[PDB]
């Protein structure tokens, strides 16, 4: 919410969809840069639901936003509507 | 990764 520290990933929420979120407040966020980097650096991985959260430690701290994307792409959907 | 990764790739 009106905190970067509410931000959580929903259970079936998309890992993309979060960190957009986590993004969006955290700019909101009244704190220096610095600080800004230690809680990407910490809450984004913290925070995500527990199916992603395995699959952030695994890449390790080296891991690129664009690799984390890509490594948490289906985790929790598909998503897609059911063709009946 | 750091909020300054953020900016770059929703950012500017």
């Amino acid at each position: 919410p009106t905190s970067i520290l509410d931000i959580r990933q929903g259970p079936k929420e998309p890992f993309r969809d979060y960190v957009d979120r986590f993004y969006k407040t955290l700019r909101a966020e009244q704190a220096s840069q610095e600080v800004k980097n230690w809680m990407t650096e910490t809450l984004l991985v913290q925070n995500a639901n527990p199916d992603c959260k395995t699959i952030l430690k695994a890449l390790g701290p080296g891991a690129t936003l664009e690799e984390m994307m890509t490594a948490c792409q289906g985790v929790g959907g598909p998503g897609h509507k059911a063709r009946v | 990764i750091t909020f300054e990764d953020l900016l770059d790739y929703y950012g500017p």
